[PDB]
């Protein structure tokens, strides 16, 4: 009867409310499913773009990536000049997902910790490598000409549709900017 | 009877629920269902509610951050420093969508714009003649900087403290 | 957005605040970079007022 | 009209008004210039009376 | 016959003043040559007592 | 028989009355010479207490 | 029993007192001796909770 | 649970409550363990306040 | 908008007036002004002259 009915309709309508997905404009995210999301469509998993989508009510679990650039800061850190002087460096980089399947994949989780100290650990470790070869004079007067472009350029390419493993483009992220806030001396110095 | 009344009394509330406002000063950004539907002027304005949602922004109004800091000049001396930087927010999708909290982005990019215009100059022509260049290389080097971030914020101004 | 009091004190000293309305306990707090986010009083503070106008921050009141 | 209470004490500070009534919060302040506005007070503030009688305002109180 | 706060004051401070019938906010005045008016608390003043006891006026209240 | 508060605050700089029972407004003040009267605070006086407390007189509240 | 406020105020100067429960108007103390009684504030006295908090006597207030 | 006023005082005083819930009379503290208990004010304290925020505790409000 | 006028007003008068008072001492601006800094701002500010 009537009541039937009514319960039928309330019931596809609540299946169709857990069943309903959104993504919003700024971040695109990909349904995770426990076992069988990694390796969609192949090699490339599903991108998802933003949009209306359907998905099924609990073989899968929702989660989104950013689409947007990030920044990361570096609050301390020592660095040694050429004539052994300690300095240290304040810097903040600002880096945008390339490519969502390779970066889901490579990293450990989707989780944008671990693509951050992946980015932390390789960006320190060129910049300790740059730094070391010029002189604190050098690195305060003219940095973003001779540092800040040639650490962005080195970590985009990989040096020291080709891809270097080396190189962060192996990873799903890109860098767009890299800049030096603020530069300190040792307290003896100061 | 009863399926009539109860479509009037569903889409009664429907456009009740439609009717928001957006403040004079204040520009919106409608997304359906995350879409980017449009750009949305002020005053009284219907959306399907429940299927579009409206992000409200300030563009308006002047916004104005301050940046000071303790920093090296060229003849390996420090001396404080203060700025005040006022900017404006347009094609507010660009100040949505293209980075994560852009105040703060902008905030960072003014200490590294500051930190470069300053490491040329040594102390005494600083605290003697800095007004006018100081400012006009820093305003040049902080928009520079902004640019390429394509973020929706104009540079208004940026004067010495 | 609600937002606690001590951190609102910390900018207010840090000047990131430019107009404070004042209904009655609570605090309709706009930022200098013109984002606003309420805040609640604890307990009466007579020198929250003397804190606010003489770190030139804008005051209004309430009908 | 109604003007904002930093404001007023900014106005007040330099000898701008010549006489305040004031009604609970509610304030009604006349300029010097003979105009008429209305503030209305943010919380308790007991510099006020004293700002308002060292400045050589005339203040009235209502019923 | 209604007389504002400062002036009220002005006259505690030269002494003009003989008793006062405090009444909540109101204040029955008296003057040294037996005038009669009254004035208005217009809000809660912590040194009026002080100095009216200073210059030593009759205070009193009322039930 | 009612006194004044001006007059209450002479008398006891003068170290002459014993007991201040205190009824909110009100209070029941004993003499030195077993002389018992009432008296009304005007307004809150935070002074009344640090007063009565130097000079040895005791107080004593009500529920 | 109930005792007197400045003979609870020189005891607790003396040190006597270890806990006092304040309700409000009403106070519920207990001496170092463990003897119970009950006292009263006459009016409003800040200095009240100074002297308990820097005399190291345990202050209990209740819902 | 329950913890006296003066407890919160010299456990403010050193510095390991990190989170100071202020709901009119009552006080919902944190501690710096994630230790969370109930605290009442004895009668206004304008001190606290400042203590609780020289010491960089933070607090919070309720509507 | 206002805002933008304004800043760009501010900016202009700053500079030409900076430069007219860096030309003249204290004597000259505090004695005897008779509108003449102020005027050659002024004018300096309707017109493309520097």
């Amino acid at each position: 009867m009537r009541k039937s009915v009514i319960a039928i309709i309330i019931i596809v309508l609540v299946v169709l409310y857990m069943s309903v997905f959104v993504v919003k404009e700024g971040e695109r995210g990909i349904t995770l499913r426990f076992g069988k999301v990694l390796r969609d469509d192949d090699n490339k998993p599903l991108v998802y773009e933003p949009g209306l989508h359907f998905k099924i009510p609990f073989i899968e679990t929702v989660k989104m990536l950013d689409a947007r650039i990030q920044t990361m800061d570096n609050q301390a850190d020592r660095f040694v000049t050429k004539e052994k002087k300690d300095l240290i460096v304040d810097s903040y980089i600002k880096w945008r997902i390339s490519d969502f399947s390779r970066y889901y994949l490579a990293t450990g989780g989707g989780d944008i910790s671990q693509a951050e100290v992946l980015l932390k650990r390789k960006f320190s470790d060129r910049l300790r490598s740059e730094i070391g070869r010029l002189d604190v004079k050098d690195i305060v007067t003219d940095s973003r000409g001779r540092l800040t472009l040639e650490v962005r350029d080195a970590l985009n390419s990989g040096s020291a549709p080709v891809i270097n493993p080396n190189s962060m483009a192996a990873l799903g992220i890109e860098v767009v900017d890299v800049r030096i806030k603020q530069i300190n001396l040792p307290t003896e110095v100061s | 009877r009863v399926v009539t009344i109860a479509a009037a009394a569903i889409v009664i509330i429907w456009a009740a629920s439609g009717f928001y406002t957006i403040k004079e000063a204040e520009r919106g950004v409608v997304t359906r269902f995350g879409k980017f539907s449009h750009l949305v002027e002020p005053g009284l304005n219907w959306k399907p509610t429940f299927i579009d949602e409206v992000k409200p922004v300030n563009v308006e109004a002047v916004r104005e951050l301050a940046a000071s800091g303790v920093m090296l000049t060229s003849d390996e001396n420090v001396v404080r420093v203060e700025m005040n930087v006022q900017y404006r927010v347009t094609n507010p999708e660009k100040y949505l969508y293209s980075v994560t909290s852009p105040d703060d982005s902008l905030r960072q990019a003014t200490d590294s714009a500051l930190r470069g215009v300053i490491g040329k100059y040594t102390m005494d022509r600083i605290l003697t003649e800095g007004r006018t260049v100081i400012r006009s290389d820093t305003q040049r080097e902080l928009e520079e900087t902004i640019r390429p971030y394509d973020m929706g914020i104009t540079l208004l101004d940026v004067n010495f403290q | 957005r609600k937002v606690d009091y001590s951190t609102f004190l910390q900018e207010v000293n840090n000047d990131q605040v430019r107009e404070a309305r004042i209904n009655g306990r609570e605090i309709n707090v706009t930022k200098k970079d013109s984002n606003r986010y309420t805040t609640y009083i604890p307990v009466q503070d007579p020198k929250l007022l003397d804190n606010l106008l003489t770190k030139n921050v804008k005051v209004v009141g309430e009908p």
